[PDB]
RNA sequence: UAGCUAGUAGGUGGGGUAACGGCUCACCUAGGCGACGAUCCCUAGCUGGUCUGAGAGGAUGACCAGCCACACUGGAACUG
RNA sequence: ACCCGCAGAAGAAGCACCGGCUAACUCCGUGCCAGCAGCCGCGGUAAUACGGAGGGUGCAAGCGUUAAUCGGAAUUACUGGGCGUAAAGCGCACGCAGGCGGUUUGUUAAGUCAGAUGUGAAAUCCCCGGGCUCAACCUGGGAACUGCAUCUGAUACUGGC
């Protein structure tokens, strides 16, 4: 039904004076733990602002992952910029398999049993709009009249 | 030409002797193309003694393969 | 079945012997295709009935002479 | 790339930072110690670093690193020489070995014994 | 050497009786119970989240009384013959024999059930043995070798089986200091105060 | 030119595609109508028709079934320097079996479905989802 | 470093070896080889194998099996 | 071997680490100096970073350091890279050897694939089991070396004609 998770913070760069800027920045998600995927970025002054827009655009979208005997429905490639992902089906019984970063946003979708690539930047806020891609890239036929699979 | 011969088992200075059918020329390291059983000088009243396959064994019989000295008194240690 | 070849011949020069040339293909390095090499050899003949340009098949024999092994067969193909 | 190129060719790569040719591919060698100087550091510091000039038992002459509390060296008393990567100092490769021959250890030690050298036993 | 210095500070460190050093009706023993060591306390940062995992692995490792290059191997072994690695793991260390001993009440703690082990005591289906990592399957029978079945250790460790919960997986009689491992455990049929979802996410490194 | 089949058939429908044809037209050769007539047992076309007799145009109607799209990876994969050879289990299972594998044998053009059915190998001239 | 060259290249006798072949003593002709790097110079034991890894390769050559040469050095011959 | 005695706890515990990544920390000395580190960095009177000191963190009969070689470096791109500009398209065209080339019906079966024989020892990583207390050592078959040669076939596709 519901699932949330942070994933990362960073403070922004700028030498403003004198000293830094207080704006951060911030990367969470949402899912369901069944089949379903939302994430957030956000920034504003000091981590507990920026931690709620991010929270705050997390729950204003949600994508369907296309799922087959527990696993994905295909192999899927999912681009933004550097980020240039790729993401595959695993083993029956399997979760680790998963990872890294990619283990915390496969958690909130509820399926380990999916193995990744990047193929270029891990950059936690720009990698996620790459496996978006992907999802927007997944396939749900509606062909099956003329195809073979499901 | 093949003679009944023992191999070494392995096992650190405890003897049980693999016996092999093998030519009697050359180094004594492998050279064996069939396993007929187990010789075990260690055994004492276990139920796993001196051991023959008789199967493995029954192309060799007779005038099939050589016996060699080392196996002339196996008939009479195995069951039997 | 036998162990033939055919090549054309590149040099009558001598004064039995021929010089022959036959290619073989031969994989690239590591993208694996079929690319064509040639061989020049020197081939057995007592009959003289070609010169270069002409086409020949040969035969792997015995050793012939120092460093030939092949005997020419039969005219294939004239030059013109 | 073109499909048919890396021909008759393996390709070239890079070699793994090797820097110490005076050590004859030995782990260490054995050198006099002529000289010792004073050279100024990179990057802002309260600071600045020593190094010594070293002739080596087997024809060769190059400067070495030196620290460990400060330094004790004294001229053609003989000192061990090994490769020493430096940050510390600029244009650097070598650094001098911590109780061995007339090079000293570190005086009094509680813990990390097993390094930079130490006192020997009795009394 | 085996541990070293007091045991009573794993207990502390919880503000729960861990089984250590447990005789008679395990109570008070004026040993600092359910009081924190130190004094600065108090207010700590709240962890990486990574360390939690660190943290629930040393539960494991100090309640099993085995060592990381074990522990390593531990989930090898887990992660196999289907289930999560997690549930598998917290499994595999319930059949040591040294942990047998204990659940048995032939030992009031683990230190003194594995002192069995340690000292040639312990019996496994007929066959003397001394070493704690050895693994006990179903239908094996586990007993104190006849001519140290009268020790009094043994006898006094009887206290506390009439006091902890009776392990659903083995049965025992201490009327001929004799037990057998019926079952493999299940974690629907045992509950534990370890998180079983936290020790499946470990190496990472 | 003509020079290559594969190089011209696979693009032209490729484009084709993101063009939204219905239907779309090559020089035609039985390479080319070989794979047209696996494309079609498969569910891939609803048509195909070869008209010319001595410049004979193969034209072929890709089968739709809700507004755009038909072929979700439509790639050669195998080189004319050196091509794709697979033994008789060694065919690949494309896109993890969304989709098929199309083999060159002794008995035709194929899929791998049909290859593994009859016990062959062979070379890979598309990969298809 | 782009050229190398009278057993170098083909042929005829008689020897030699257990055996094919210039392996060998002597003739008669002018051929033959080099970019897959011949020539010239430097340097050298090595394969199956190992470590890493989807796969492969630079480097390595222990195991467990193979394998080129040497016994101061430069070389030769018999017995078998 | 394996088992049994005499002596008395008898002779038996350290190594690296304690600013950050990195679990463990606080109290003095020094005061931009001197000393410290893998990198970032520390130091002017509150230094968790230097010296001093009590405890603590992690590993343990080992613990740290290091040399060579791989690996992260998809930072030599076979697997799996680029050339308007940030680094690379010859000043340009012609061309011998090489590389590449429309289409159909015959024909060949080289290349490709299929039915088998022979072999790739001991092993590799892996699946299941055995002789000895476990283990080495020794296994006893799987999975496998996808190549190389022969025999018997297929002819779509590529090449020869």
């Amino acid at each position: 039904e519901l699932q949330e998770k942070l994933i990362a913070v960073n403070r922004v760069s700028k030498t403003v004076k004198g000293g830094r800027i207080f704006s951060f920045t911030a990367l969470t998600v949402v899912g369901d733990g069944n089949g379903r995927v939302g994430f957030g970025y956000g920034k504003a002054r000091e981590v507990p602002a920026a931690i709620q827009k991010a929270m705050e655009k997390a729950r204003r979208n949600m994508i369907n992952v296309a799922l087959n005997n527990g696993t994905l429905q295909h192999p899927v490639k999912g681009v933004h910029t550097g980020s240039r992902v790729f993401m595959q089906p695993a083993s029956e019984g399997t979760g680790i398999i998963a990872g890294g970063a990619m283990r915390a946003v496969l958690e909130v979708a509820g399926v380990h049993n999916v193995l990744a690539k990047a193929y270029g930047s891990t950059n936690p806020i720009n990698v996620v709009r790459a496996t978006i891609d992907g999802l927007e890239n997944m396939n749900s036929p509606e062909m099956v009249a003329a195809k073979r699979g499901k | 030409m093949v003679t009944i011969r023992l191999a070494r088992h392995g096992a650190k200075k405890r003897p049980f002797y693999q016996v092999v059918v093998a030519d009697s020329r050359n180094a004594r390291n492998g050279r064996f193309i069939e396993r007929v059983g187990f010789f075990n000088p260690i055994a004492s009243e276990k139920e796993e003694g001196t051991r023959l396959d008789l199967d493995r064994i029954a192309h060799w019989v007779g005038q099939g393969a050589t016996i060699s000295d080392r196996v002339a008194a196996l008939i009479k240690e195995v069951n039997k | 079945k036998i162990r033939t070849l055919q090549g054309r011949v590149v040099s009558d020069k001598m004064e039995k012997s021929i010089v022959v040339a036959i290619e073989r293909f031969v994989k690239h390095p590591i993208y694996g295709k079929f690319i064509k090499r040639t061989t020049k050899l020197h081939v057995h003949d007592e009959n003289n009935e070609c010169g270069i340009g002409d086409v020949v098949e040969i035969r792997e024999c015995r050793p012939l002479s120092k460093t030939k092994s092949w005997t020419l067969v039969r005219v294939v193909e004239k030059a013109v | 790339a073109t499909v048919n190129q890396l021909v008759r060719k393996p390709r070239a790569r890079k070699v793994a930072k090797s820097n110490v040719p005076a050590l004859e591919a030995c782990p260490q060698k054995r050198g006099v110690c002529t000289r010792v100087y004073t050279t100024t550091p990179k990057k802002p510091n309260s600071a600045l670093r020593k190094v010594c000039r070293v002739r080596l038992t087997n024809g060769f002459e190059v400067t070495s690193y030196i620290g460990g509390e400060g330094h004790n060296l004294q001229e053609h008393s003989v000192i061990l020489i090994r490769g020493g990567r430096v940050k510390d100092l600029p244009g650097v490769r070598y650094h001098t070995v911590r109780g061995a021959l007339d090079c000293s250890g570190v005086k009094d030690r509680k813990q990390a014994r097993s390094k930079y050298g130490v006192k020997r036993p009795k009394a | 050497a085996r541990y070293l210095g007091p045991k009573l500070k794993l207990s502390r460190r919880e503000g729960t009786d861990l089984f250590l050093k447990s005789g008679v009706r395990a109570i008070d023993t004026k040993c600092k119970i359910e009081q924190a060591p130190g004094q600065h306390g108090a207010r700590k940062p709240r962890l990486s989240d990574y360390g939690v995992q660190l943290r629930e692995k040393q539960k494991v490792r100090r309640i099993y009384g085995v060592l990381e290059r074990q522990f390593r191997n531990y989930y090898k072994e887990a992660a196999r013959l289907k289930g999560n690695t997690g549930e598998n793991l917290l499994a595999l260390l319930e059949g040591r024999l040294d942990n047998v001993v204990y659940r048995m009440g032939f030992g009031a703690t683990r230190a003194e059930a594995r002192q069995l082990v340690s000292h040639k005591a312990i019996m496994v289906n007929g066959r003397v043995v001394n070493i704690a990592s050895y693994q006990v399957s179903p239908n094996d029978v586990v007993s104190i070798r006849e001519k140290a079945k009268k020790q009094s250790r043994v006898k006094a460790a009887l206290e506390l089986a009439e006091q902890r919960e009776k392990p659903t997986w083995l049965e025992v009689d201490a009327g001929k200091m004799e037990g057998t491992f019926k079952r493999k455990p299940e974690r629907s049929d045992l509950s534990a105060d370890i998180n079983e979802h936290l020790i499946v996410e470990l190496y990472s490194k | 030119s003509m020079q290559d089949p594969i190089a011209d058939m696979l693009t032209r429908i490729r484009n084709g595609q993101a063009a939204n044809k219905a239907a779309v037209t090559m020089p035609s050769s039985k390479l080319k109508v070989a794979i047209a007539n696996v494309l079609k047992e498969e569910g891939f076309i609803e048509d195909f028709k070869v008209e010319g007799d001595t410049k004979p145009e193969l034209e072929l109607t890709l089968k739709y079934f809700q507004g755009k799209a038909v072929v979700e990876s439509i790639q050669r994969v195998s080189r004319p320097g050196l091509r794709i050879y697979k033994r008789k289990d060694e065919l690949p299972k494309v896109m993890a079996g969304l989709g098929i594998a199309v083999v060159s044998t002794s008995k035709g053009v194929m899929t791998d479905r049909a290859a593994r059915q009859a016990g062959l190998g062979g070379e890979i001239i598309c990969y298809v989802a």
